[PDB]
RNA sequence: CUAUGCCGACUAGGGAUCGGGCAAUGUUUCUCGACUUGCUCGGCACCUUACGAGAAAUCAAAGUCUUUGGGUUCC
RNA sequence: GAAUACAUUAGCAUGGAAUAAUAAAAUAGGACGUGUGGUUCUAUUUUGUUGGUUUCUAGGACCGCCGUAAUGAUUAAUAG
RNA sequence: UUGAGCCUGGUCACCGGGGUCGUUAACCUUCUGGCAA
């Protein structure tokens, strides 16, 4: 949010979840974040290059991380022949 | 699981749900028309029939009618469509 | 959710999205209407007819071919019943409950099942009176429900 | 010739009625099945309209107490009219008349009826538009920006020469109605239902 | 029985928000709540929906994206008028910046603060955070 | 109600101060419009009752306040009762409740009164006891 | 007495049981029955869990309630 | 300068027709209309002034027919 | 009976307000005044 002068005054911006879109909270220690990098032919990935996913803890205890981040990597053309948007 | 594509849901999907639960709801049952054994008349007929079928010529009951599908005990070689 | 019972029951039939007349049928629409007249004559009741003509015959609905419906049909070809069916049906059951009653006196159970018939019986008249189908001194009485059956 | 041509259109146009009725005269000079059948058959009104291509076609309205004999008769001469209009699709309609919504300012004691409604209009237009196929679904789609697409399923039956006669019926329903369209035909997996 | 269709259409929407679901299906659809939807939509909370037409009342299938927290009906319809729209805003949306309030205006289906800008009060229908 | 032969009371009812004579044959009925937009009904025009507490044919005057209700009863002689409906308002609860109130009109020979069948009253000065009121449009279900 | 009004919508995983229906180039016993498997509707319930609720015991409702409004009785 | 608003329960009036209701015609008892014919009344005008009759004339209403034209019955709710 | 395209004038790429044409006929109907098939 920004003031009358236009800066954004607070003290931090909540990151949100890819799988729901729902902010995380402080002390929502189920929350991790999943990095993975690309790779080049023959292998051998180069590293500073990754993709970087939110998973909220309310996804985690819910069970629905596994999809979440299947749907997610499919979407992003990591994974093929994986997730189905028609089941 | 918690993203589906409700606007197309898979064939098998929706022949192994109940008719009024489908995403449109629509019948289950259909119309054969059969032949009778000794004669060359064709009759249609409902696969879900509650009344006694009598062939138009001479000949005897066609099928009984049951909870369900009805059963063929005549030799009828009958086309659905 | 049951009028008069606990049961919650959803069987019923689902019409075709296709409200046409069938792909493959030769009902002539006209020939059907003269058929409905003559089964009319022979004195079975619109549910009868929809049943006949959809199990033996071969047409599924039968406004689909003819354009209005059966009751629809015998009103304007002046075999309409004065009593509507369902209402007929019901009284009949409260005559025979009646009957079962008179010369059985302790079915309780019987009698709790006339009480609920005649509840129905009445909202149901309540309605057709409010509606226009019946004359709106009609009435219901047990002792000329007989003679109101036959 | 030998007149019988006036009474075949109510109004006269300056070419596009004239150059019907003397097609279908042309047609109907064959005896026999076809005379008898195209004794009683008229016309209303034509109109020339074009598609999203270089495509040409004509939209002809039909009497309602023609479109019993319309039915089992236009099969027979749709192929005569398109070959003869030198490449221009014909797609019959049955002209109807909708009535006003009855507004307070407007009182309008006579009713109207439901096969008079806009919507019931719109969906008899809709049938009526793609002759061969029916319908077997509809949905209506709504953007995010608030956009309102119908798309419509038809069967897979009757496929000779109308997988592009829809999208024709989709161009005229598109300015026919005010309302963006699409049709397109599912996939009929197995045999049985 | 029945009573109300646009109370069953959100409370169906805010149990699949809460869940985490990205849709939802909604049985039966009016034109209320075809109305509430769009409002919603050029507010941003809804993403699309497509109406499934049966020869009924008809179905509707709705994308959500989160990005809300509840969205509820109020019964009965109280007529709200321009002068109170500001207490119904204190007592129902969380802040007078984020909060929508539908109002059935004369004029239409349409948010509080549009409604307010047409200068017409209504019957209060619902609201979306 | 039912309309009798208009003589059948002790004294003659008579129109006031209209007088038959040699030169003009027969008596002449004389009729005046209420106003307000409403229309002489023609029978009263050309009827045989007198109805001195009437509208047209009388002396009664149409002024104040006019009023629309349905007619609950009718079995007593020439006036009826309009029930008038309206939703009453409670701040506290911010909910309506059902408030009815029972009038008292005159109903003219003119008009044919039923139950159901809602009409139109106007003010026309007390008539008796509770009667303020007298029948002017009838909307009939039957027309 | 379920110390838990009635109607209606939604909400998590599984396995038993009753009544019905659908399907099996399934098994078996001199056209059917019995058994096995899957699906579905309506009941009686059960195990785990808590997105959720409660003061807690506990609850798939006693959840969808300070983010408080589907309808209606009793108290 | 000695304002303005609060007021509006309730009544009156203007504007809108979303939300919630009843009939718009079934035995068609229907928009039907410089339309083919008839009848009942009135003089809002003139025949020189009141008054009495026929009615051209202008108007109110009632009787059988004429298709003007696309002539009329919402799907049938995982309600009943 | 929902949406799309204009004219003109109003405090800020924006908003409220009046008329239209075609989708589908676009101030229903009446009285008065005028033009008149
Ligand atoms: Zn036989």
């Amino acid at each position: 949010m920004e003031n009358e002068a236009g800066q954004l005054v607070d003290l931090y911006v909540p990151r949100k979840c890819s799988a729901t879109n729902r902010i995380i909270q402080a002390k929502d220690h189920a929350s991790v974040q999943i990095n993975v990098c690309a790779v080049d032919a023959e292998g051998r990935q180069i590293p500073g290059e990754k993709t970087t996913y939110a998973i909220s803890g309310f996804v985690r205890s819910k069970g629905e991380s596994d999809d979440c981040i299947n749907r997610l990597t499919t979407q992003d053309g990591l994974l093929e022949g994986v997730w189905s948007y028609q089941r | 699981v918690l993203a589906v594509d409700l606007l197309n849901p898979s064939h098998e999907s929706e022949m192994r749900k109940h008719k009024l639960k489908q995403l449109v709801q629509g019948p289950r049952s259909f119309f054969m028309d059969v032949k009778c054994p000794g004669c060359f008349n064709i009759t249609t007929v409902f696969s879900h029939a509650q009344t006694v079928v009598i062939c138009g010529s001479c000949a005897s009951v066609l099928c009984q009618p049951t909870g369900g599908k009805a059963r063929l005990m005549e030799g009828c070689s009958f086309r659905r469509k | 959710g049951r009028m008069h019972s606990k049961g919650k029951g959803i069987a019923s039939s689902a019409l075709p999205y296709v409200r046409s007349p069938p792909a493959w049928c030769k009902a002539d629409a006209d020939s059907v209407v003269e058929q409905i007249l003559k089964f009319s004559k022979k004195g079975m009741s619109p549910s009868q007819i929809g049943v006949t003509l959809r199990d033996s015959h071969g047409i599924p609905q039968v406004r689909f071919i003819t354009g209005q419906k059966i009751m629809r049909i015998l009103k304007a070809n002046g075999l309409a019943p004065e009593l509507p069916e369902d209402l007929y049906n019901l009284i009949k059951k409260a005559v025979s409950v009646r009957k079962h009653l008179e010369r059985n006196r302790k079915d309780k159970d019987s009698k709790f099942r006339l009480i609920l018939i005649e509840s129905r019986i009445h909202r149901l008249a309540r309605y057709y009176r409010k509606v226009g189908a019946l004359p709106p001194t009609w009435k219901y009485e047990s002792a000329t429900a007989s003679a109101l059956v036959a | 010739a030998l007149n019988k041509i006036v009474k075949r259109s109510s109004s006269q146009p300056t070419e596009t009625d004239l150059l019907v009725a003397q097609c279908l005269y042309d047609l109907e000079s064959s005896s026999k099945d076809m005379a008898k059948e195209l004794r009683p058959l008229q016309i209303t009104s034509a109109r020339e309209v074009e598609v999203g291509g270089g495509k040409k076609a004509i939209v002809v309205f039909v009497p309602q107490p023609l479109l019993k004999a319309f039915h089992k008769c236009q099969a027979r001469l749709t192929r005569e009219l398109e070959k003869k209009f030198a490449d221009r699709h014909v797609i019959f309609i049955a002209q109807r008349r909708i009535l006003p919504k009855p507004g307070r300012k407007s009182r309008v004691t006579q009713k109207r009826p439901r096969s008079r409604t806009l919507t019931a209009v719109h969906n008899a237009i809709l049938e009526d538009i793609v002759f061969p196929t029916e319908i077997i679904g509809k949905r209506t789609r709504q953007a995010t920006d608030g956009r309102k697409t119908i798309k419509v399923f038809l069967d897979n039956r009757d496929a000779n020469t109308v997988d592009y006669k829809l999208g024709s019926f989709s161009s005229v329903y598109h300015k026919l109605t005010g309302k963006n369209v699409t049709f397109e035909f599912p996939v009929a997996t197995g045999e049985g239902l | 029985v029945r009573q109300s269709v646009l109370a069953d259409c959100l409370n169906n929407i805010v149990n699949a928000e809460r869940r985490g679901r990205r849709q939802v299906l909604i049985r039966p659809s009016s034109k209320v709540i075809v109305k509430f939807l769009t409002v919603m939509q050029k507010h941003g909370y809804i993403d699309e929906f497509t109406e499934i037409d049966d020869h009924r009342s008809g179905k509707i299938v709705i994308q959500l994206n989160g990005r809300i927290n509840k969205c509820g009906v109020i019964s009965p319809r109280f007529n709200v008028k321009l002068k109170d729209i500001e207490k119904w805003v204190n007592q129902l949306l969380p802040s007078r910046q984020v909060g929508v309030i539908v109002l059935t205006t004369s004029r239409g289906i349409m948010s509080h603060n549009e409604a307010r800008a047409k200068d017409a009060g209504g019957k209060i229908l619902g609201f979306f955070y | 109600a039912t309309e009798l032969v208009v003589q059948s009371e002790r004294a003659f009812q008579k129109q006031p101060h209209i007088f038959q004579n040699a030169k003009k044959g027969a008596g002449r009925r004389w009729y005046k419009d209420v106003g307000l937009g409403f229309k002489t009904p023609a029978e009263a025009i050309y009827g045989e009752y007198v109805d001195k507490k009437c509208p047209f044919v009388g002396q009664v005057s149409i002024r104040g306040r006019i009023l629309t209700g349905t007619v609950v009863s009718t079995k007593m002689h020439r006036t009826i009762i309009i029930r008038r409906e309206y939703l009453h308002f409670i701040p506290k609860y911010n909910r309506y409740e059902k408030r009815h109130k029972n009038l008292a009109a005159h109903v003219s020979p003119a008009f044919r009164i039923n139950e159901g069948d809602v009409v139109t009253v106007g003010q026309c000065r007390p008539l008796s006891k509770t009667v303020r009121f007298n029948v002017l449009r009838v909307v009939k279900h039957t027309e």
